């Protein structure tokens, strides 16, 4: 559709960066955010 | 570690625990990747072998231990058993325990690690080294 | 400002070990937290114990001088503890040592100048007291949210090696709270769960890269930092995962592209718990963990060797921002 609908639904990979260093601080993979 | 006395003044232990008395002998082979000739002389200020034991044997350590094949060793701690080393202990102690004394004669000593009661110990054939020894402390 | 492209790479080596072993679990751990704790303690470690531990952080020794290694996290962890008013970030390394051992005193004024390190003295014949001291600092410095680091202590510890991450963010286009409705997440062809989904209708720095199968969004921080988020398209998660490396990062870093979309982004709450010894042996480490070790270059009194490795993280993501927090346990004990 217009716009484009993205939706983080399904297991994802994400990567938290500091921006001078450009350095990974965090990285991570959710399958269920309910896991526990 | 714990070394082991030979003789008055001779104590005999492995090379691993030293650097990474009056002095110290690392035997000339050692080699720090494989720990295969892990084994050293310590001279200051039970007995050296005469046969290589064998699968059965009894032995001590407190703690009794028999001697495993080579077959079993092998493959226990595939890729690590070069052909100077035996398996003693079952199918704890800690990496760092006692040496083998099969019958008040030194069979082996720890270079890998003492296993765990709760499922073998890995050990330098002391018997291999008798030859050096004697040769290290009569020209020492 | 640099040192950062092995960094990189040392997160996406972790990353597929980690992923390798369960994929069926979530993933959540800090490569700068595991990679600087290692880095402190080859400071002490010598031979080849020494170069699997760095090569196992994806240097290459014969390209770059050992010293502007650890001059690297130096400057590395200068940096990231001047942060942007706006942005909380901190560090902080930890040796606990036990009462007498003899430390060579390179070592210790290395751990000092090189990675900011504090010292601390303890007696772990008192496994419970010591055990409580050192998760307090970790507790401390991750402010609440890492608390119980240390579950095991070993009586005959010589010395532990301990550091830790937090981090705390602001969204620089923040959610509506009464915007966030209920949606389906599906974990697999099998599961569907319910959870809060975040919702806004908007400009976004997203687009989709046919050369990782996924959509690709970034959402920065009020300050220094960035999240960066990757959506596979259908059965392509093993092909995302297998072709991310630093210079493809590097890129979606430098332009802020715009463009209008929708986006449902759920909150979250999930952490990481692991034990690097097999993990990180995959990688070319194991020396350091058996007799073969030599830590010779921390303390001359006795043979040291690596008893454990553990590593903890949290994570936290609502309509506000971003809230996280990395621990490193490091227990050396004799042979």
């Amino acid at each position: 559709s217009i716009p484009p609908e993205v939706k983080f639904n399904k297991p994802f990979v994400f990567l938290m960066i500091e921006q001078n260093t450009k350095s990974p601080l965090f990285m991570g993979k959710v399958v269920n955010p309910t896991q526990k | 570690c714990g070394g082991s006395l030979i003789n008055s003044q001779w104590v005999v232990s492995a090379a691993h625990c030293y650097k990474s008395a009056s002095k110290s002998i690392v035997h000339p082979s050692y080699n720090s990747n494989t720990l295969n000739n892990d084994i050293m002389l310590i001279k200051l200020k039970i007995s050296l072998p005469t046969s290589c034991a064998s699968a059965g044997t009894q032995c001590l350590i407190c703690l009794k231990a028999p001697i495993l094949s080579d077959s079993s060793c092998k493959s226990a701690y595939p890729g690590q058993i070069t052909s100077n080393m035996f398996c003693a202990g079952y199918l704890c102690q800690g990496d760092s325990g006692g040496p083998v004394v099969c019958s008040g004669k030194l069979q082996g000593i720890v270079s890998w690690g003492s296993g765990c009661a709760q499922k073998p110990g890995v050990y330098t054939k002391v018997c291999n080294y008798v030859s050096w020894i004697k040769q290290t402390i009569a020209s020492n | 400002n640099k040192i950062t492209p092995n960094l990189a790479e040392f997160a996406f080596s972790l990353y597929r070990q980690l992923a390798h072993q369960s994929n069926s679990t979530n993933i959540f751990f800090s490569p700068v937290s595991i990679a600087t704790a290692f880095a402190m303690l080859s400071l002490g470690t010598k031979a080849d114990t020494h170069d699997e531990i760095l090569e196992g952080l994806n240097f290459n020794l014969t390209e770059i001088p050992e010293a502007q290694i650890h001059e690297g996290f130096q400057e590395l962890l200068r940096t990231l503890n001047q942060p942007d008013s706006q942005l909380q970030l901190t560090t902080g390394n930890g040796l606990f040592l036990s009462e007498g051992l003899k430390l060579v005193d390179k070592f210790l004024e290395d751990v000092k100048k090189l990675y900011h390190s504090e010292a601390f003295t303890v007696n772990f014949g008192d496994t419970e007291e010591a055990k409580k001291q050192i998760n307090d600092y970790v507790e401390k410095g991750t402010q609440g949210k890492i608390v119980d680091l240390v579950k095991e202590l070993d009586r005959d510890t010589v010395f532990a090696l301990v550091n830790y991450i937090f981090f705390k963010g602001k969204w620089e286009r923040p959610f509506e709270v009464k915007d966030t409705e209920e949606e389906d997440f599906h974990v697999d062809q099998v599961t569907t769960v319910k959870v809060p989904m975040m919702k806004r209708l908007g400009m976004f720095n997203i687009q989709h890269c046919k050369k990782l199968s996924s959509w690709v969004l970034l959402m920065k921080y009020l300050g220094n930092a960035t999240a960066i988020f990757f959506l596979p398209d259908e059965g392509k998660l093993q092909h995302l995962e297998n072709e991310l490396t630093h210079d493809i990062i590097t890129k979606f870093l430098e332009n802020e592209d715009r463009r209008s979309a929708s986006l449902h982004l759920p909150k979250l709450s999930i952490t990481g718990t692991y034990d690097l010894k097999s993990v990180l042996g995959q990688l070319g480490i194991t020396k350091v963990f058996s007799n073969g070790a030599d830590l010779s270059g921390v303390t001359e009194e006795a043979p040291l060797k690596l008893s454990k490795a553990v590593h903890k993280a949290v994570l936290t993501i609502d309509e506000k921002g971003t809230e996280a927090a990395g621990a490193m346990f490091l227990e050396a004990i004799p042979m």
